[PDB]
RNA sequence: AGAGUGUAGCUUAAAAGCACCCAACUUACACUUAGGAGAUUCAAUUGACGCUCUGA
């Protein structure tokens, strides 16, 4: 059969910031402190705060509070980095800091002779190169950078075939350790998309189901 | 160099086979290890002998071995078996022939 | 060599008098016991999500090696092979802030 | 008895297995023993994530030999726990690894280091 | 879902108070670690 | 568009039994003990809401 040979790749950006908690979990958190405090056994912080002040009351009837004052001021001194570097930008969809809590995936625009399809990153292949080698080549053709992506195995993840002459696309999985994404305002249309906008850019039935094999969290 | 080993035979094994009529206290089968386990109306001595408790007819059957939970050796052999596995052992029963007594007319008072 | 740190410290015996007061009222025990049930239903839902994304993706990935089996008999005998690059595997977890500005990198360390 | 059809009805040692390199022979390719090192400075965060990968393996029928720990280093003590895994298929290799990736709580680092 | 095995408890019996001390390793990596005498701001060069 | 159809995860169960979730003893798993959430797709054996596939 005439096979148009297409290999492809969804990259998975690991989230660098842990998710905020849920209203039941913060009660599940604050309950988990109180039972832990009740089952603790005489820390030296409360030994030098409760046993001393009885004896400091003893010399006056005949300090640890100044220590804890030094620990509130440095907690307020060195201010925190932004967990949300998202609400300020809200339109920089090319940014690697587009969403810090979620899973992000490369997604660009390609143009065909008959189709104008927003696409997950693809490439043509030849049986001379291995399939894990095609996904190795996709890291540095359309991205034009010095990224460090990590594959796990050689097995595919998602297989949707469409015919015009026949064709198959093969979606593989990688993960960036770091990335030297030079010229992030490239000539392309790369968007890092969590989950809900993947149902917004990829409409047809062989592209509206990429979300079935990316990690849901 | 090989001295010892002049022990006689124990003469153990089945004394009353299948279908034999057996009174209470008759030793059914003497054994060295648990070859036959006791069943209905059959007791065990200290030396694993099987004596009969009622007057009846000896039957040998195969049923499911469920050991006692305090018998930690066999329970740790039970909990290594696969999920459909069922153990079986040969049991010795006595089917009691007589009833335990009748109601006889003593006197019209 | 069998040396560990599971051993309970000797200092955590003597002065066990710091909380001889373990008491709650009725309603504090009521609201906690409602929380343990609502968290019992919560993690049942969260592991129901992961039992979906494991099963459904394995459905797609076994149908992928079913599709790459039929349409290329020389290429599904190589997708089964193992990459020799996962032997020194290591990955940090997530954080609160992606790192910082430039500097200030200070502690006396002793 | 031997001559009866009920011979061997009570035998059981064939239901009990009373008594490693990378096993990739012809198609059935599987790893050897694995080790999963998890280091964190919280005993609460290291002990509790050692449970979940063990609960993830038990729910997927992956054989866990040891789940021991190596002792701490006084930097502040870093607690390290080892979770021994054997046997992953081709489809299982990426999927079983990515869920332990997608559940790392707070700054704990993974490992797929091996024996010795 | 990086909140799975972080909702925890010291499963020992002889243990002291453990305070949610925020630690930075070298670069602005604020990580909550239970540590005695609550500093709320820890760092290493 | 057509076919297969459809009890919570599974059931030659008929509102069931196993699987399943948390807590405590366990390094942990396991066991056990305390708790937890569950369904017959709606309308009269029949028809039309949902899923699987073969198509454009
Ligand atoms: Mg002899
Ligand atoms: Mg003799």
């Amino acid at each position: 059969s005439p096979w148009r040979l297409l290999g492809a790749l969804c990259l998975q950006r690991p989230p660098v910031v842990s998710k905020p908690l849920t209203p039941l979990q913060e009660e599940m958190a604050s309950l988990l402190q109180q039972i832990e405090i009740e089952r603790s056994l005489y820390s030296d912080h409360e030994l030098r705060a409760l046993d001393e002040n009885q004896r400091l009351a003893k010399k006056k009837a005949d300090l640890a509070q100044d220590l804890e004052d030094m620990w509130e001021q440095k907690f307020l001194q060195f201010k925190l980095g932004a967990r949300i570097t998202e609400a300020d930008e809200k339109n920089d969809r090319t940014s690697l800091n587009r969403k810090l809590d979620r899973n992000l995936v490369l997604l660009v625009r390609e143009k065909f002779g008959d189709q104008d399809v927003w696409i997950l990153p693809q490439a043509e292949w030849q049986p001379g190169e291995t399939l894990r080698g095609t996904a190795e080549r996709t890291l540095a053709t359309l991205s034009e950078n010095n990224m460090e992506a990590k594959f796990l195995g050689n097995a595919p993840c998602g297989h949707y075939t469409f015919k015009f002459l026949g064709a198959k696309v093969f979606f593989f999985k990688a993960l960036l350790l770091t990335g030297d994404f030079s010229q992030a305002g490239n000539k392309g249309h790369h968007v890092w998309v969590t989950k809900d906008e993947l149902g917004d850019y990829l409409k047809p039935k062989y592209l509206a189901q990429v979300r079935r094999f990316v990690s849901d969290l | 160099k090989n001295l010892g080993g002049k022990s006689s035979g124990r003469r153990q094994g089945i004394k009353k086979m299948e279908g034999h009529y057996v009174h209470a206290g008759n030793i059914i089968a003497t054994q060295r290890h648990f070859r036959w386990h006791p069943g209905a109306h059959v007791g065990v001595g200290k030396n694993k002998c099987l004596y009969a408790l009622e007057e009846g007819i000896v039957r040998y059957t195969k049923e499911v071995y469920v050991p006692h939970p305090r018998n930690t050796e066999a329970v740790d052999l039970i909990t290594r078996l696969p999920k459909g596995a069922v153990l079986y052992k040969t049991f010795v029963h006595v089917v009691p022939a007589k009833p335990e007594g009748t109601f006889k007319l003593v006197a019209m008072l | 060599i069998p040396i560990e740190d599971f051993i309970t410290p000797l200092k955590f015996l003597d002065k066990a008098r710091e909380r001889p007061q373990v008491e709650l009222t009725f309603e504090e025990t009521e609201r906690r016991a409602l929380l343990l049930k609502k968290w019992s239903l919560y993690k049942q839902q969260e592991r129901k999500m992961e039992r979906d994304t494991i099963r459904a993706m394995l459905e797609a990935q076994q149908e992928a090696l079913e599709e790459l089996q039929l349409e290329s008999p020389k290429l599904h005998a190589e997708a089964i092979k193992r990459d020799p690059n996962l032997f020194p595997f290591e990955k940090e977890g997530p954080h609160y802030t992606p790192p910082i500005p430039n500097y200030q990198p200070p502690e006396g360390r002793y | 008895y031997k001559t009866k059809p009920t011979h061997g009805i009570g035998k059981y040692k064939h239901l009990i297995k009373a008594e490693v390199r990378a096993i990739n022979l012809g198609t059935d390719y599987e790893y050897g023993v694995l080790n999963i090192h998890l280091t964190a400075y919280d005993m609460t965060l290291a002990e509790s994530y050692a449970q979940y990968v063990h609960n993830l393996c038990n729910s997927l029928s992956i054989k866990v030999e040891e789940s021991y720990a190596m002792p701490t280093k006084t930097i502040l003590t870093t607690h390290e726990r080892v979770v021994q895994i054997s046997g992953l298929s081709a489809t299982f290799a990426e999927i079983f690894l990515e869920i332990i990736q997608s559940s790392l709580p707070e700054g704990v680092r993974l490992s797929v280091k091996e024996h010795t | 879902d990086s909140s799975r095995a972080s909702l925890t408890r010291v499963h020992r019996q002889a243990y002291a108070r453990l305070y949610p001390v925020l630690l930075v390793k070298q670069d602005g990596s604020t990580i909550h670690i239970r540590y005695r005498e609550p500093r709320r701001m820890l760092a290493m060069p």
